[PDB]
RNA sequence: GGAU
């Protein structure tokens, strides 16, 4: 994942 | 009445057509044997239109 | 050595160039985009803070840039130096939109409006001659800010004149809608949920008659359409498929804030609808409940941009979360020009798009003041 | 840079014809020098350029890239006829004396052009001559004896013989103004040169190199060499008193510059 | 399309070679009545196409020439099918050629002590290789960036061969342009180092110290800003000049350094303890500098059409040459 | 629809919709039948939501079935390419789940969706 | 095959044993079943070995001497 | 060159030549019927007694085997070597061999083909020779076994180097591999010529047609990004169409009408190229199957089409063309059935030609217009044409019906076309 | 054998060596340029060198 | 597009 915590990254 | 009007409205009067990928044609293959070259043809427009 | 079935043997010996020249060609190729970029817009003069809006003038060679800098920096655009004619400086005013204006009818009358988080509004005619608008005479409470606004033009039937309309967003769906000169409240729409985006489409009637449709969008997705000819009544439902968190409507293919018209005979319907949202698809409708066209899943942020090109062949969507989160898709084909941005091409976070009236141009601002240009070279 | 590709004043010094760029269309006006008109001929089409403007005694030559030649009637601000030369290649330069109009194209091919009879008299291409950015024409009696041709070096034709007559040793850049200030004397300059280069037709002797502070743009000339007006590139304006009276080698007089009150 | 050329190959196979102004080659296999192939753009159509392009009696290969100063030639490779070689024909491959530039040469420069190649740029924005020995051996000097359409064409330019192998050894200067982009003669590859004036003024003067290690820029605002060529990092910035500087030159021993200008002074420094050592005023402004490192002796090529000798040891004119009538365009020592 | 039931109304719909992403966000959401299926043999779901446009409508209908044994809350909504999207996929979603986990930051809205859904059953 | 099958298999079941009003016909299996067998046409039709080049070696050319026409003969 | 290599020529032309017993036992273990060990023990004479009753077998199921009996199986062909042949013999042989190869090619599924051609691959060695020619005409028995073990005793050319993956290999080769070969652009036009005989010859049949079509339309689809590429397809490619159409056999025109719509969308050509591709499609059309698939063909062709002069009138001798093979009943047929294609452009092409061409024809376009719905610059473009209609033909009953057609149906764009024109 | 200006050069064509240059430049630009075997001929304004 |  992008992992920055998440980034709000969509799921192509 | 201008001529650009009239080219926009030309641009107004296309419409989309499906385009053609690298795997469109790839399943024609698989069904290949025994089918009547026709039905292929058929075949070809229906995944073209 | 020494019909007719042989002709394709012939014209294939003839010529070994076999493709249509794209000269001929109006409408642009599927996925191959020809641009050139063009320097920058504010070099001459540069930014001190985003560039929160942009626009170019209808008719005159000039593009308006305004920011948190509170400065309306407007530069006369010829794409080889780009000078700055003038500026101006809102102290207190920040700016997070700007626009042209010209009266459809009185073709001499030039405007600027400005507005941002703040309880009033901008009006700048072409030392300088401003106006204020800060008065909503008893809808206070609607409105909190004037800071997201558009101007459209309204035709009066009953006496067939024609003058602008200056169009807010309500606290709680709210739609205000203001005289652009004389300021005076005038009719107001309002929606169920919270208003995240409204866009204007203008339908002829007749010669001389047109009539200004309101299209008002929900979070969810919801879709109201008013009719600001006959005191704003809906005429219209239907709802985005597949649509949740929206955030930003448009339409393409015809007259609007983009491409705004000369003369009445110039009003022409939009045949185009794109739809932005949180998660980043933008759904594509076709004017002519509905079901979109298609659903493009490119950009995977927000969608904080979204513009049709002048003739309406190429949508723009654009996201400010990340950066070079910008696309160009070809219309209908509904395709994504692929040769167009690469990974060298600078566009930092995206933050304003305009498109030129004619010559194709392409201006994008970034969240470092800086405005880049591009050339279309089909157009 | 500037916005203004291209300007002129007219022969009596009171109007001023200059082509800028409003987006992709190029966009040409005139203005009253001795003291706002917005009118200006936009051409419809992005490819098309303007490469040359000339006054007419009130109409205005305009040549394109497109192979032709448009005359603008400044009042009606239209354009009244178009000179085409046959071929297409963009015209480098052009020329008036009364009804006699020479023009050369990318090709190398000279056109002559009558503004009285709308009619292209002849062409003709000459050897010698691998390019042609300037074309003057001589100020000889009432009619056209020699023409002055320049693009590195500069030469003289003879429009009878359709011969070279005399050479003179040009600057190295291409020449970038080729003015006659009178009689066996021309001023010649190039783009990115500091210097003008005054030449004897008669003789081919260099007579004095006129020094500039920094690069030449225009050239005005008064009277018959009794001033000299040269705009430099970075902005200044000098003044040359009497150069056709150390003596090779001459400097500016006099120096002109504009500044802001803020700076 | 316009045919400028025809030739018949003689090896035994059935093609016809025809060129056109356009710069097309079109090979037609007459007996099938049918193309072969087509070469696009080999030689320049503003230039002609291909104005000559004939087969050698009896083989597979074709020789091209043009109006933009290049021979090229193509092969015919045997057909890599066993049976029906005469439908399978290999399309025709780059062999072999000889180039130049395609307009005539701004700067020239010596490339090594040895004098067997010489550096030149053109108008073309091109830098080129030419060997001067009998096998003609030319290249073009790689454009294609480090990472960390062509150049504007060169101005000004300088060399040194001290440190050749180890880092870049050239420097060059571009029209209307603020920087100095490098070159490295061994790899024959642009630098990885851009040099900035620093002061919002174009490049006038580059120049470089024996060692190979400095590079001096000249801007036309009147700095000096002197880079390291090897981190292309700048050092130092001397700034007495107000007008352009058109000369930087420093001395072998890397002691004293000389600088002229359109101002018309002459600048003379100590590189080690970076001070103004002397100031020395000519009648006209300077146009171009050369300096001898081994006599320590530089001309100056002044407006007033003289060649002003200065002894930098001293700090005075020795020799003034007069008898130009018009501008001195290049000179240098013996 | 007529086996969908209950269903939810519009704007019963936006608040599910509006957890569900919420859920989405802070990895509180699962995303599929079969997951929603195992989830509930786990028993560590608050509520389970299903799209009723799904054709066959029968390949969702056996939650319901596990979601009435379990004593877990369960609600039908009608479009399935908004309860994906919302879900935060690019593919339909016609079934999802939300994580038991009394220390979430949105534990409150959660509470307070389902407290509609059993009033809803 | 194996997960895609049975994802498949859960979903034609789901049908089965569930519907109220089934159509003894087994359409969804049918439709579920070409599925999976195009899956097996792409998944069978990658081939994990790099496929090998068309060898274009480049090879020397050697010039020979050709006899030719002399011109003398004509004068 | 090196000593190796022209030490490498010598061996391949004396690949054959069996100087010793090892190249002699690699030369007879090569086998179509038998595995290693069993062949290198049969005989000649063992093997050409079942050739001939194979072809035997051949020649009741096709009397043209029967001629080969004469010629390659032969009681004396068994004493028939190549190698101590001349030139124009083995040019001569060749040849002979090569038209074998042809007329079995519909019949490989037939076992007794395999056990004849054993004969010419132990005999006469054409896997080592003809090489090509054999492996070019077993191209769609490519998943048969027979393919497979064509590949193990066969020494691949250099333009069939993509199957050295699969020679003695159990998975046969996939189709995806296939693309890539004829991606080749070499390989096209060497299987062009091939392709080129069996028209001549008549001797195309279904599979190989149907198996030839998908492939090139296949590298068409891989190769839709490169437009460079495509642009040097069209050479080879629709020239392979245009002899397809010239062929009687129905099977080729529709195969050609097959090939010649793939690059039509994948790549808009010339207006010039398609009113050529009307030509020849028309020129030969005879069958009714191939009526049917070229009357598909012409739509989406002018759908393609995307230049001024889209919708313009066809030319005098296409026109004639097209009525005289498709009466107008039939495009009425054509244009009745609800799921027909989008020809909207052709129509109005062909409406256009109808006006200027033919009088009489006017009230069947008046059918024309309601069938199908043109589009707003299309139904302009025909006002445009029939407003001159109008000033020049006489006033008719059936020409004010056009234009009251147009009254009723967007009365106010009927006065655009008039104040524009008059 | 290329004509620079002048004069002329001979290169190998196997190799494309330079062979041969001109002793001295000639009074005027090459027009035409014809080889036969040790001997090329050189056409300048009026003269055949 | 970039490294390779």
């Amino acid at each position: 994942g992008s992992k920055k915590k998440w980034k709000k990254q969509r799921k192509r | 009445e201008d001529e650009e009007d009239i080219a926009l409205e030309f641009i107004n009067g296309e419409k989309k057509d499906k385009l053609v990928n690298m795997n469109s044609f790839t399943s024609m293959f698989d069904n290949i044997q025994n089918v009547q070259m026709d039905t292929f043809f058929d075949r070809v427009m229906k995944v073209l239109t | 050595d020494e019909g007719d079935i042989n002709a394709l043997t012939k014209i294939l010996s003839t010529t070994y160039n076999y493709k249509d020249t794209l000269s001929n060609s109006k409408l642009l190729p599927p996925k191959k985009l020809d641009i050139v970029r063009l320097k920058d817009a504010n070099a001459s003069h540069p930014s001190h803070s985003a560039i929160q809006s942009l626009s170019f003038h209808p008719s005159k060679p000039l593009l308006l840039t305004g920011g948190y800098d509170k400065t309306l920096r407007i530069y006369h655009i010829d794409g080889k130096t780009n000078h700055l004619v003038t500026s101006l400086h809102l102290v207190g005013s920040p700016i997070q939109t700007c626009t042209f204006y010209t009266s459809l009818s009185n073709q001499n009358q030039q405007n600027i409006f400005t507005a941002g988080r703040r309880r009033y509004m901008h009006s700048w005619d072409l030392t300088a001659k401003i106006e204020k608008f800060s008065r909503l005479y008893g809808h206070e409470s609607t409105q909190r800010s004037f800071e997201n606004f558009k101007v459209a033009h309204l035709q009066n039937s009953q006496t067939n004149s024609v003058h602008g309309i200056v169009l807010l967003q309500g606290n709680n769906g709210w739609i205000n809608i203001l005289h652009s000169t004389s300021g005076l409240w005038l009719m107001g729409c309002k929606i169920e949920g919270v208003i995240t985006d409204f866009c204007i489409d203008y339908q002829p009637i007749s010669r001389g008659k047109f009539r200004t449709i309101l299209i008002a969008v929900n979070a969810y997705g919801e879709v109201w359409e008013f009719d600001l000819n006959k005191n704003g009544h809906v005429i219209r439902r239907w709802k985005d498929q597949g649509g949740v968190g929206i955030t930003k409507i448009q339409v393409g293919g015809g007259t609007t804030t983009t491409c705004p018209a000369l003369q009445i005979s110039k009003i022409k319907q939009n045949r185009w609808l794109a739809v932005g949202s949180e998660s980043g698809f933008v759904n594509l409708y076709d004017r002519n409940t509905p079901t979109p066209v298609a659903a493009l899943d490119q950009l995977t942020t927000t969608i904080s941009n979204l513009q049709f090109s002048p003739d309406g062949q190429i949508l723009c969507m654009a996201s400010r979360a990340v950066k070079d989160a910008l696309r160009l898709v070809h219309l209908p084909s509904c395709s994504v020009f692929s040769n167009w941005p690469t990974s060298g091409t600078p566009l930092g976070k995206v933050t304003s798009v305009a498109f030129s009236p004619s010559g194709g141009l392409l201006a994008v601002g970034n969240e470092q003041g800086k405005v880049r240009l591009w050339k279309l070279n089909h157009y | 840079d500037s916005p203004v590709l291209q300007s002129a004043y007219d022969p009596s010094g009171q109007y001023l014809c200059y082509v800028t760029v409003a987006l992709d269309k190029q966009r040409v006006g005139v203005q009253p020098t001795q003291r706002w008109n917005e009118n200006f001929l936009y051409l419809e089409d992005s490819k098309l350029k303007v490469t040359c403007l000339k006054w007419v005694n009130v109409a205005i030559i305009l040549g394109m890239n497109n192979g032709e030649i448009w005359l603008y009637s400044v009042l009606a601000n239209e354009v009244t006829y178009k000179f085409t030369t046959g071929n297409s290649y963009e015209i480098k330069d052009i020329d008036l004396m009364g009804n006699q109009l020479w023009c050369i194209d990318s090709s190398d091919a000279f056109y002559q052009f009558d503004l009285l009879q709308f009619k292209l008299l002849q062409h003709f291409r000459i050897n010698n001559c691998v390019q042609l950015n300037k074309l003057t024409i001589v100020p000889a009696g009432d009619s056209v004896a020699q023409l002055l041709v320049a693009s590195h070096s500069i030469s003289l034709i003879d429009i009878e013989e359709k011969k070279v007559v005399m050479t003179f040793p040009g600057h190295v850049s291409p020449v970038s103004t080729l003015q006659v200030i009178t009689n066996e004397f021309f001023i010649s300059g190039a783009e990115g040169d500091r210097f003008l280069n005054v030449y004897d037709i008669h003789s081919g002797m260099t007579k004095c190199v006129l020094v500039a502070e920094s690069d030449i743009k225009e050239l005005s000339h008064s009277g018959q060499a009794d001033s000299i007006a040269v705009t430099t590139e970075d902005g200044s304006l000098e003044i040359f008193v009497d150069p056709l009276v150390g003596n090779k080698s001459k400097k500016s007089s006099k120096k002109i510059q504009i500044v802001s009150k803020d700076g | 399309s316009r045919i400028s050329s025809l030739s018949f190959r003689t090896d035994g196979s059935s093609h016809l070679s025809v060129g056109t102004s356009s710069g097309d080659l079109i090979f037609y296999d007459l007996d099938r009545r049918s193309r072969i192939h087509v070469l696009k753009n080999i030689h320049r159509e503003s230039y002609g196409g291909v104005t000559q392009a004939t087969f050698l009696n009896g083989q597979p290969i074709i020789v091209t020439s043009g109006g933009d100063n290049s021979l090229k030639e193509y092969v015919f490779d045997p057909s890599l099918s066993q049976g029906s070689g005469d439908v399978v024909v290999q399309p025709p491959r780059y062999l072999r050629s000889r180039g130049g530039h395609s307009q005539p040469p701004s700067y020239i420069a010596f490339a090594d002590s040895q004098s067997h190649f010489m550096l030149s740029a053109s108008k073309d924005r091109s830098l080129w290789s030419f060997s001067l020995r009998k096998d003609a051996q030319s290249q073009e000097m790689s454009q294609r960036l480090h990472k960390k359409s062509k150049f504007p064409e060169i101005v000004a330019l300088a060399i040194e061969n001290a440190r050749i192998g180890e880092w870049e050894n050239i420097i060059t200067a571009h029209k209307d342009e603020k920087f100095a982009r490098t070159w490295d003669m061994r790899n024959k590859r642009v630098g990885r180092w851009t040099f900035d004036t620093t002061d919002d003024g174009f490049v006038k003067s580059v120049a470089m110290s024996q060692c190979g290690n400095f590079g001096f820029i000249g801007s036309s605002n009147g700095s000096i800003t002197i880079y390291n060529m090897q981190s292309g990092i700048l050092r130092k910035k001397y700034k007495l000049h107000k007008r352009a500087v058109t000369g930087i030159s420093l001395d072998g021993m890397n002691r004293k350094m000389v600088s002229c200008g359109l101002d018309g002074i002459v600048g003379f420094y100590d590189f080690n303890k970076s001070t103004l050592l002397g100031k020395l005023k000519l009648d006209a402004p300077i146009t171009a500098m050369v300096y001898h490192r081994s006599s320590d002796l530089f001309a100056l090529a002044l407006d007033d059409l003289s060649i002003v000798v200065i002894d930098a040891v001293t700090q005075r004119v020795v020799r003034q040459l007069w008898g130009h009538s018009n501008r001195i365009t290049a000179f240098d020592f013996s | 629809n007529p086996k969908a039931f209950p269903l939810a109304d519009a704007a019963l719909t936006q608040q599910i919709l509006d957890v569900v992403q919420q859920a989405a966000n802070l990895r509180q959401l699962k995303k599929g039948a079969n997951e929603a299926t195992k989830t509930l043999n786990r028993g560590i779901s608050e509520f389970i939501i299903m799209a009723a446009d799904c054709e066959p409508i029968e390949i969702l209908l056996h939650l319901p079935l596990l979601c009435e044994d379990k004593n877990v809350p369960y609600v039908f909504v009608p479009s399935r390419v908004a309860l994906g999207r919302a879900c935060g996929v690019s593919r339909p979603v016609i079934a999802a789940s939300i994580t038991t986990n009394d220390a979430s930051a949105i534990k409150t809205q959660i509470y307070a969706v389902k407290d509609k859904i059993e009033t809803l059953l | 095959i194996a997960r895609v099958l049975a994802a498949k298999a859960a979903v034609s079941l789901r049908y089965d044993a569930l519907a109220e009003d089934r159509d003894d016909s087994g359409d969804i299996g049918l439709e579920s079943r070409a599925k999976v067998e195009n899956r097996l046409s792409q998944l069978e039709g990658r081939d994990l070995r790099t496929t090998p080049k068309v060898v274009r070696e480049a090879k020397k050319v050697e010039m020979t001497e050709a006899r030719a026409y002399n011109a003398d003969a004509d004068t | 060159s090196s000593l190796s290599d022209q030490l490498a020529q010598v061996a391949s032309n004396n690949a054959t030549v069996a100087l010793d017993r090892k190249r002699r036992q690699k030369l007879h273990s090569a086998s179509l019927i038998y595995n290693s060990k069993t062949a290198a023990t049969q005989d000649y004479d063992f093997i050409f007694e079942n050739a001939s009753k194979a072809l035997e077998e051949l020649s009741q199921i096709e009397p043209k085997f029967a001629i080969f009996s004469r010629t390659l199986f032969s009681e004396s062909s068994i004493s028939l070597d190549r190698n101590v042949q001349t030139k124009e013999e083995i040019k001569d042989l060749d040849n002979a061999i090569n038209a074998y190869l042809l007329l079995a090619s519909s019949k490989w599924y037939l076992a007794p083909t395999l056990h004849a051609t054993e004969w010419l691959v132990r005999r006469f060695q054409i896997h080592v020779k003809n090489t090509e020619m054999l492996l070019l005409s077993t191209l769609n028995y490519y998943q048969t076994p027979v393919f497979k073990r064509i590949l193990s005793i066969i020494k691949l050319p250099p333009l069939f180097n993509c199957l050295s993956n699969f020679v003695r290999s159990e998975k046969p080769p996939t189709a995806l591999t296939m693309i890539k070969l004829f991606n080749d652009m070499d390989f096209l036009k060497l299987y062009t010529s091939y392709l080129d005989q069996c028209i001549k010859h008549n001797a195309t049949y279904t599979n190989q047609l149907l198996f030839t079509t998908c492939c090139f339309i296949n590298v068409v689809a891989f190769n839709s990004n490169n437009d460079e590429k495509l642009n040097q397809l069209v050479p080879i490619l629709l020239e392979i169409s245009a002899k397809l159409l010239a062929s009687k056999s129905k099977d080729c025109q529709i195969a050609a009408h097959t090939i010649l719509v793939v690059f039509a969308t994948a790549l808009p050509l010339k207006k010039t190229i398609i009113l050529a591709a009307m030509e020849t499609i028309l020129s030969n059309l005879d069958a009714k199957e191939a009526k049917h698939s070229a009357l598909l063909t012409i739509c989406k062709l002018f759908q393609t089409l995307k230049g001024q002069g889209n919708v313009d009138q066809l030319p005098s001798k296409i026109f004639k063309l097209f009525d005289s093979k498709f009466d107008t009943v039939s495009i009425l047929t054509f244009l009745d059935k609800e799921d027909k294609p989008v020809c909207d452009k052709f129509i109005t092409s062909y409406t256009r030609s109808i006006a200027r061409y033919d009088r009489s024809k006017l009230n069947i376009i008046l059918s024309l217009l309601k069938k199908i719905r043109l589009e707003r610059y299309e139904v302009r473009l025909i006002i445009t044409d029939l407003i001159y209609l109008s000033e020049i033909l006489e006033d008719k009953s059936q020409l004010v019906e056009l234009f009251e057609y147009f009254i009723s149906i967007n009365e106010d764009l009927v006065l655009k076309c008039l104040k524009s024109l008059g | 054998v290329t004509c620079v200006g002048k004069t002329f050069q001979i290169y190998d064509a196997n190799t494309l060596h330079l062979l041969f240059v001109s002793e001295k430049e000639t009074p005027s630009s090459i027009v035409a340029l014809s080889a036969h075997f040790h001997y090329v001929y050189a056409a300048y304004e009026n003269k055949v060198g």
